[PDB]
């Protein structure tokens, strides 16, 4: 679940850095582009994130890790609400995504549904 | 078989809310009014006392069918037999679709005749101690803690034929110390009452769950306070500004489950900002004996508090404090239980002294490791430690069961009086519990 | 200082900093794209700006 | 607090009360010391944890 801490901040752009070696083959598959990860917000909010470019570098002696993801909503509470005006603050840890969220996401009303794929 | 005195003081409370928001609906100008004032208790030294009346009605009738009113007119004259001082102003409410509205034909004979019941539950409740037997036999069959059913009819036979008199004045009881209007149902009513308090400019959702309980309570609570002159109150639509001032001040202590689910909900989405923030002093004064088996769960709630409000290394830069109602003692006992738990707290005791720069100092931490030097301050209600607090504000203070919160400056401090049950309702309080 | 302070003034843009994590964490409703602030120019003279970018990072 | 790096052990044949005494007088003379005593009962993880340093801020935990 626990994934990584958030070093630098920007309303176009937010950077994640990966914990360990470990925790990062543990679950690679869930950190590919366009995947989605969430950072919290306080201690009730979560910032649902998209990634865009992973960059592992272990150049000499020096283990890197970055993700670049960006906003798409705010999880307040047990809803959702989009925009990109939250900016979570540095060192404040990536959680992954559960399916339940992701079910909350996609739950309009109980008559217009479609289902797609 | 629970207590008829917990079933007493429901209806005692359902007629407290039901005047109190009568006198809300009648409140325009010069009210001064003076809402119950007895609460089943040891002393009355200021009387400030309406009655201990209640509020029952079966559901559809032209007239009361038989037996109604007999269980309140008899707690009534029995609590009668024990009044004096000055004048308690008894009455009786209730609700009927179809019949008069205002006072009744009462005036001696239809008491006489309700004196006149022959129910067991009556007569081993309330007639009996009203009306003594002339009998030995009778008395040692109620005092007796069984009772069979030759010794019911026996009673029954006894009190139905022999004619018993009373020492208590009935005519003096019927003449000032009883009144009896049908009014209207106030469970219909909550829709004219939002409408009425929907004057003026307020809210759709606010008036029903922050503005209706607040008045109520704040009116409730007029009659509380020790002092008897308290509740001179002129200009009522002024006291009613000054209250739309007083509820957004407190917004806070509902008592009813208006809204509110579970056993207490009250608060709460009105708790989560500054609980969403990171770096924020809060300061917990807890009254151990208030809360349901605090000795063996202090602990836990202790531990999932922080684990959700002391976890990050650098967000999370003020350390909590939980100022409990105890002695010097007893400290040692929860700091080895909490030892125990590898969870490192501070008290500022060592034995029985108590250390300014030990409870004042910051915990030393390191970031690139996960270590902080400790992670609560746990002390009692002493001087001191309240120095202590004075000297180093907090943001947010809860006062959690009834702990004086004098000697303590409120500069910049924001108080949240919780009332609470048990460690369930407080973490629920706290968003650190889905559910109940 | 209720914000912060200045560290860079240049005709087309001014950077501010912020004071500590305390001050933007409590006012990061108001500190957004769009949003205005009010820098001292002098003893009482104000300057009106909107801030247009915003900046996170550790040092 | 670079190069002193291991802690002294001092045991008295005393008895606790005497042992929280000394506690006190040497808390009030700003010497930080760990007896492992909570109140009367012994703590085996507490006597034997190593203290913490901060060099840049020339601090020992005890």
């Amino acid at each position: 679940m626990k994934i990584g801490s958030v070093i630098e901040s920007s309303p176009h752009s937010i950077l994640v850095k990966i914990d360990t070696l470990k925790i990062f083959e543990k679950a690679k598959s869930a950190l590919q582009i366009g995947k989605y990860l969430k950072i919290q917000e306080g201690n009730h909010n979560f910032v649902l994130c998209v990634i865009q470019n992973i960059k592992i570098s272990t150049d000499k002696d020096e283990d890197i890790f970055i993700l670049t993801v960006q906003p798409v909503g705010i999880f307040k509470g047990e809803e959702f609400f989009q925009g990109n005006s939250m900016l979570p603050s540095p060192t404040e840890p990536v959680f992954l995504v559960e399916d339940d969220i992701l079910n909350k996401i996609f739950s309009n009303e109980k008559t217009k549904i479609f289902h797609l794929g | 078989m629970m207590s008829r005195e917990a079933d007493h003081t429901i209806k005692g409370f359902l007629y407290q809310f039901n005047k109190t928001l009568n006198s809300i609906l009648s409140s325009t100008d010069q009210d001064e009014i003076q809402i119950e004032g007895i609460i089943e208790d040891i002393d009355i030294k200021n009387s400030n006392i309406t009655n201990a009346i209640q509020c029952k009605y079966h559901e559809s009738k032209v007239r009361h069918n038989l037996s109604d009113i007999y269980k309140p007119i008899l707690q009534m004259l029995l609590h009668f037999l024990e009044n004096d001082s000055l004048n308690i102003k008894y009455a009786l409410y209730a609700y009927f679709p179809n019949e008069q509205v205002g006072v009744k034909e009462v005036t001696k004979s239809q008491i006489e005749e309700i004196l006149s019941s022959s129910n067991f539950d009556y007569i081993s409740k309330y007639i009996s101690k009203i009306k003594p037997p002339k009998e030995q036999i009778i008395k040692e069959l109620l005092g007796k803690t069984s009772k069979t059913t030759e010794d019911k009819t026996r009673i029954k036979k006894y009190y139905e034929t022999s004619k018993l008199e009373t020492i208590v004045d009935i005519d003096k009881f019927l003449r000032d110390h009883f009144v009896f209007e049908i009014g209207l149902s106030y469970e219909e009513l909550m829709n004219e009452t939002k409408n009425l308090l929907m004057k003026e400019g307020f809210s759709l959702e606010d008036v029903k769950d922050l503005f209706y309980p607040n008045s109520i309570q704040y009116i409730a609570e007029l009659s509380i306070l020790p002092e008897a002159e308290k509740r001179i109150s002129s200009k009522n639509k002024l006291i009613d500004y000054l209250k739309g001032n007083k509820k957004t001040a407190m917004s806070r202590w509902t008592s009813e489950v208006l809204t509110r689910k579970q056993l207490l909900k009250v608060r709460k989405n009105q708790l989560v900002p500054s609980l969403n923030i990171n770096s924020r002093s809060r300061y917990f004064i807890i009254d151990p004996d208030t809360i349901d088996n605090f000795d063996d769960e202090f602990i836990l709630f202790v531990k999932d508090y922080l684990d959700k409000y002391n976890s990050k290394i650098k967000l999370h830069t003020e350390t909590p404090c939980f100022i409990l109602k105890t002695d010097v003692n007893n400290l040692s006992e929860y700091h080895k239980r909490f030892v125990s738990r590898n969870i490192q707290i501070i008290t500022g005791y060592i034995g029985d002294t108590f250390y300014f720069k030990e409870f004042n100092k910051e915990p030393k931490r390191i970031i690139k490791d996960n270590w902080v030097e400790f992670k609560a301050r746990i002390s009692c209600n002493s001087d001191e430690v309240i120095k202590c607090i004075n000297y180093k504000k907090c943001d947010d203070l809860y006062i959690v069961g009834g702990v004086d919160v004098s000697l303590l400056d409120t500069a910049d401090v924001n108080i949240e009086n919780l009332e609470i049950n048990n460690f369930r309702e407080l973490k629920y309080l706290l968003s650190m519990l889905k559910e109940i």
